């Protein structure tokens, strides 16, 4: 359950930082 | 890379290449290798047995010519050895017994002189130190005289032949030279060379651009003489003795036409002390013909030099520069999966701008603010990237531009003891260091990134030190048995980590490791490994004082008997 | 992505699986992640799927893990589920009414699908109903529409008179006290009736209880 709840959050991190990068571009 | 090991006489650490079994062989001091049984030929793959044969090859292609001995080595490949009886037995050996004495008379027909002699000299009791430079120049004459001794602290020591090159490079760098110097105590005399021999190629229209008579003010003052480049493409492979460098490591990276020469003249840069050229080799480090090492060892330089004072700042801005080096990253890394990131002009040297960075950051500790702020700036680049094969030198040298971050970042030491509530950074920087536990390891037949991420989770704990987390993966990571790049990256970390721990124990638990892990070759990689590095440190508290270890070691000898001529020679040094 | 993929399989795989307790999880996962916005529709797409593959295979487990899983997304404050409202709704209303989500076992199982997703009906009403203006009259008029109808079984009936139920005390006192005498009548018809035995006994209990309970506070 641990290692699914990290991967989970590391995903969330992947995601915020393509928008980031989105707004960059913008 | 050999002459490192060739610097090495008195107890630590050289040896012969022709290695002769005579009767009366009674220095063996220093040779314990014969070369008697098995794991002794083994052995004569050890770098100097390599790449200093290779060495001694090139240079005898240069005395005997190389179509000379083209025409050897192609007749001894066809060259045949039959047998034949007087009932018509005809027998055929080539695929099929050659001999190496008729080698020796082959070569020694078509071309050379005394090799005899040159040989020797490579093997027995050889080679040189250190070169003494002194130089000078006189107005009146314009004559440009230099003074070059040599010198050799060993046993055994003679006056060497060793072609040293020099060419002085006048006001504006537009000079020439020659030399040879190949005598103990030499002064040679370098005639009236105001003008070049390439006077007008465009060399010197350059001083004859309009610094032949406005700086006549200063060609007149001859003071700043004729300067004098020291040792062309490491023309002799020595340590020179050069007061006042800075000027000659210039030139050699500016106008040199070889690269040899500028690598090792961005060694001496790094190393010696020099004044303000970091703005010139800014056109080494984008000059777009040379090697991924020559721009790396540019930003090195910057690295090494690493302010002197208390203009630290003033450095990284360039750094950071092409710590964006075109990065385009509103494409990438989305864009840079497609690509082959242009190999990112190198990752050699992408690497060693963020880590001209970070070394800046670990030689003075005002640095680290400011570092943290650039290097914070490549992780938010990371964690967008797939697999690609050119990409994997990049993930590779980016987790040692990632480890000396967070080594700075938490350098008061007193342990780690926990490094108290860092979460911003040790959660962030695990989360890099480790794999993604979903991502099965079944896929990729390469592993890169998690064998330099173990490096990144360690490292970034060694500098403080949290001990027992370490060896907890790397066990389990060579019992699982998948993958064997995996295996081997974590078992080097099992040592790197007894490299630093000193509880008994897990040197024991180690030489069970050794023994019994039951991969034969892993077994040599570790034995070497603790071989290498030494349980003991300054302090001589019981030196060697065993019986079950030596027990242990009669039974590793012998083992060549079985089969690992590379394990006896454990054995041989833990003798 | 291949972090956001692998996630949404891995919730996927969790639905299905005989784990309970990995259902479970996967239920916690999806109201407390955050960064979840893009997996999201496929999220509800998949769900939504599931559910009608489900009701036509009475799989009871399924449908109970997908209402909590449209209920964890409903109330996880990293999700602006407002646009997918819309295919939230007739979905769960779908197991609130469904003519075949059978409840043929002990009516835990299934009474507890039926009222599990009225009260997934009943939060989205009671968060969104201002907002949308459509949302609440849609969603009476389908329940009215099923507890009032002579010709649907007790266990659609009972399921539509919970949801009125639980919407808000004044739908309480508005649809259900009215109609409470002329279902009575009419449709007692035990339950609308067999339908019915002891499910209209346990089911109209709970209405009679539910109705007093509802009545009485509507009047407090």
């Amino acid at each position: 359950y641990q290692v699914l709840r990290e991967k989970a959050a590391s995903q969330r991190r992947d995601v915020e930082r393509a928008l980031t990068r989105f707004m960059a571009k913008t | 890379k050999i002459v490192a090991y060739e610097l090495k006489t008195g107890g630590v650490l050289l040896h012969p290449i022709f290695g002769g079994g005579k009767e009366k062989d009674n220095p063996a001091s220093h040779l314990h290798f014969s070369i008697k049984h098995p794991h002794t030929l083994s052995w004569e793959y050890y770098s100097m047995f390599q790449c200093k044969a290779h060495l001694v090859m090139r240079l005898i292609e240069n005395r005997i010519s190389m179509e000379f001995m083209l025409q050897v080595f192609n007749k001894l490949l066809s060259l045949a050895s039959t047998a034949s009886s007087q009932k018509f037995q005809s027998h055929m050996w080539s695929q099929m017994l050659v001999s190496t004495s008729g080698f020796l008379k082959s070569i020694s027909n078509v071309s050379g002189k005394d090799i005899q002699p040159l040989i020797k000299q490579w093997v027995d009791q050889s080679g040189v130190v250190k070169f003494y430079g002194s130089f000078a120049f006189n107005r009146k004459r314009n004559v440009l005289e230099l003074e070059i001794k040599q010198d050799y602290t060993s046993p055994g020591t003679q006056k060497y032949v060793g072609p040293l090159k020099v060419t002085v490079q006048e006001l504006d760098g537009s000079f020439n030279h020659t030399l040879q110097i190949e005598e103990n105590s030499l002064k040679h005399d370098i005639p009236c060379h105001s003008k070049s021999r390439r006077n007008k190629k465009k060399k010197i229209p350059l001083m004859n651009g309009e610094e032949v008579d406005m700086d006549l003010s200063a060609m007149d003052a001859d003071s700043p003489l004729l300067w004098i480049r020291i040792d062309p493409d490491m023309s002799v492979l020595r340590k020179v003795e050069f007061e006042q460098a800075d000027f000659m490591w210039q030139y050699q990276l500016r106008y040199e036409r070889d690269v040899v020469a500028q690598q090792e003249s961005i060694l001496a840069l790094e190393k010696f002390p020099t004044p303000a050229s970091r703005l010139a080799l800014t056109d080494i480090l984008e000059q777009e013909q040379c090697f991924y090492r020559v721009r790396m060892s540019a930003c090195f330089c910057l690295a090494k030099i690493a302010n002197s004072m208390v203009s630290t700042w003033t450095g990284p801005p360039a750094m950071k520069s092409l710590f964006t080096r075109m990065f385009c990253c509103k494409s990438c890394p989305n864009i840079v999966k497609t690509n082959n990131f242009m190999s990112f002009q190198s990752y050699f040297l992408q690497k060693t701008m963020p880590v001209a960075m970070a070394l800046l950051r670990d030689v003075h500790n005002l640095c680290p603010k400011e570092v943290l702020t650039f290097i914070l700036d490549l992780i938010k680049y990371n964690d967008n990237r797939k697999n690609k094969f050119s990409d994997n030198y990049y993930r590779a040298e980016m987790i040692d531009a990632l480890a000396n971050s967070v080594t700075p970042a938490v350098s008061v030491n007193n342990e780690v003891r926990t490094l108290d509530n860092l979460n911003p950074d040790v959660r962030l920087i695990l989360e890099e260091i480790t794999r993604f536990l979903n991502m099965e390891k079944l896929l990729p037949s390469y592993r890169h990134t998690i064998t330099v991420s173990c490096l990144r989770a360690i490292r970034v704990l060694q500098k403080n030190g949290h001990v027992p987390s370490d060896p907890a993966l790397f066990k389990s990571y060579a019992e699982y048995g998948h993958f064997v790049d995996i295996r081997i990256a974590a078992l080097e970390a099992v040592v790197d980590y007894t490299k630093v721990d000193r509880s008994y124990e897990e040197l024991q638990w180690l030489l069970n490791m050794i023994q019994n892990d039951p991969v034969p070759y892993v077994r040599h990689k570790i034995l070497n490994m603790l071989t290498k590095n030494p349980p003991f440190t300054k302090n001589m508290e019981s030196p060697l004082c065993n019986e079950a270890l030596v027990d242990q070691l009669w039974k590793l000898m012998n083992s060549g008997t079985s089969h690992d001529w590379r394990l006896r020679c454990g054995a041989v040094d833990l003798y | 992505s291949v972090e956001q993929q692998l996630y949404y399989k891995e919730i996927t795989e969790a639905c299905v699986g005989s784990c309970e307790a990995k259902r479970a999880e996967a239920l916690q996962s999806i109201a407390t992640d955050p960064g979840l916005y893009q997996m999201l529709p496929r999220f509800s797409t998949f769900i939504s799927e599931g559910v009608r593959v489900n009701v036509v295979q009475n799989n009871l487990a399924l449908l109970i893990y997908l209402m909590r899983m449209v209920k964890a997304l409903m109330d996880n404050p990293t999700l602006y589920l407002e646009k997918y409202v819309h295919e939230l709704i007739p979905a769960v209303m779908t197991c609130i009414v469904s003519r075949q989500l059978c409840l043929r076992p002990d009516v835990d199982n299934h009474w507890a699908l039926r009222d599990f997703a009225a009260r997934l009906v009943a939060q989205i009403c009671k968060h969104f109903s201002t907002t949308t203006n459509n949302i609440q009259s849609r969603i009476t008029k389908t329940f009215t529409k099923s507890w009032v109808d002579e010709k649907t079984p007790w266990t659609t009936r009972y399921g539509s008179i919970a949801g009125l139920a639980e919407l808000g005390h004044d739908v309480i006192k508005t649809l259900i006290l009215p109609r409470l005498q002329q279902e009575g009548e009419r449709i007692r018809s035990v339950l609308d009736g067999p339908v019915l035995s002891n499910i209209d006994r346990i089911g109209a209990d709970h209405v009679q209880s539910l109705l007093l309970k509802h009545c009485a506070p509507v009047l407090a």
